[PDB]
């Protein structure tokens, strides 16, 4: 299946006193794999998955230097953008980066992203080609021709089709024991009465690697979507996903209902009864 | 693997 | 500035079974900005040894946090989040089920 490695940045700043609070963490796929706080004690990139311990000590002085220089920048930004926007010194403000590329089964490039915002909004992002930028509003077009002039693009770039897909290969080769391996749903259902009449019925899916999964409910083998609840894909906190999906039904109808699960770790999709 | 350098808005 | 509330949901890593070790997850999404306030609580009271995961954010930026807490469930104990941030009125609790 396909791949990805992703970063996530965000910076708040502390207006009293001081820099701004920032967190960088790394992700290969769903996987948390590298963090940085900036108040933590150590001021270092920090391994979060076994794996990427494997990597030396020029790695980690590398890594620190960058993320750094990622925390610099977002502290410039800040103040940047509080003057386009004419805000005072008096409030917090935030800014938000992720960037990352994606790849196929067989691991080759498929896509790249790098995209920015301001207080939870839309302000630059790199388009599909690569080429190009986004810019929401004025104040990002300002950027944007400032990023032209200095041929960021074509920095982004090189990165993301090399250095980016380069080293998503090598971390998925380091940790395929857990990275490459599938885990398949844990399913079963559960049943509830409100009344006399009305009974719930809840579809679980448990202990599942990726993230990614469909859950749905048919009636006499047709879908059903009316009167179902879905909650969000939550993580279980050892590593694994969970999810459920409710229907309620009349009582005493429970056998017309079923639920299928959709999920990579199953060659074939999987139904459940009451 | 990080960007080698991030530039300010 | 863009306000947007959290969700919460409230739930044990593994099956739940009295005398039995587990991990008592609190997970808050959706939400902006990220200053958020999350308690875990037995029988009312604040637990003391929470730990929570590094922030992040989803595509629409809005960000998540998962709070949780080594436990060993009983019959008796009640458990739930307590959870504060900028859009809440009143801080919102949320009892834990595990009949769900």
């Amino acid at each position: 299946g396909s791949h990805s490695m992703r970063y996530f940045f965000t910076s708040v700043s502390r207006p009293g006193r001081g820099e701004p609070r920032f967190i960088a963490v790394g992700y290969v796929d769903d996987t948390q794999f590298v963090r940085f706080d900036s108040d933590a004690a150590s001021q270092r990139m920090e391994p979060r998955a076994p794996w990427i311990e494997q990597e030396g000590p020029e790695y980690w002085d590398g890594e620190t230097r960058k993320v750094k220089a990622h925390s610099q920048t977002h502290r410039v930004d800040l103040g940047t953008l509080r003057g386009y926007y004419n805000q005072s010194e008096a409030g917090s403000h935030t800014v938000q980066r992720m960037y990352g590329c994606d790849v196929g089964s067989d691991w080759r490039f498929l896509r790249g992203y790098h995209q920015y915002a301001y207080d939870g909004k839309d302000y630059i992002a790199l388009k599909e080609d690569l080429r190009s930028w986004t810019a929401a509003d004025m104040a990002a077009q300002t950027t944007k021709h400032k990023w032209e002039a200095a041929h960021v693009a074509e920095q982004l770039r090189a990165y993301l089709e090399g250095t980016c897909v380069e080293w998503l290969r090598r971390y998925l080769e380091n940790g395929k024991e857990t990275l490459q391996r599938t885990d398949a749903p844990k399913t079963h259902m559960t049943h509830h009465a409100v009344s006399d009449h009305e009974a719930t019925l809840r579809c679980w899916a448990l202990s599942f690697y990726p993230a990614e999964i469909t859950l749905t409910w048919q009636r006499d083998g047709e879908d059903q979507t009316q009167d179902t609840e879905l909650v969000e894909t939550r993580p279980a906190g050892d590593g694994t996903f969970q999810k459920w999906v409710a229907v309620v039904v009349p009582s005493g109808q429970e056998q017309r209902y079923t639920c299928h699960v959709q999920h990579e770790g199953l060659p074939k999709p999987l139904t459940l009864r009451w | 693997n990080l960007v080698p350098a991030v530039a300010t808005v | 500035m863009i306000q947007r509330t959290p969700k919460i949901q409230v739930y044990s890593r593994h099956p739940a079974e009295n005398g039995k070790s587990n991990f008592l997850n609190c997970y808050v999404s959706g939400f902006h900005p990220s200053d958020i306030e999350v308690d875990l609580l037995k029988n009312g009271e604040r637990i003391e040894k929470v730990e929570h995961s590094d922030l992040s954010f989803s595509k629409d930026w809005s960000f998540y946090l998962l709070y949780y807490t080594e436990f060993t469930p009983t019959e008796k104990d009640e458990y739930a989040c307590r959870v504060n941030h900028v859009t809440l009125s009143q801080p919102k609790i949320v009892k834990w089920d595990r009949d769900m």
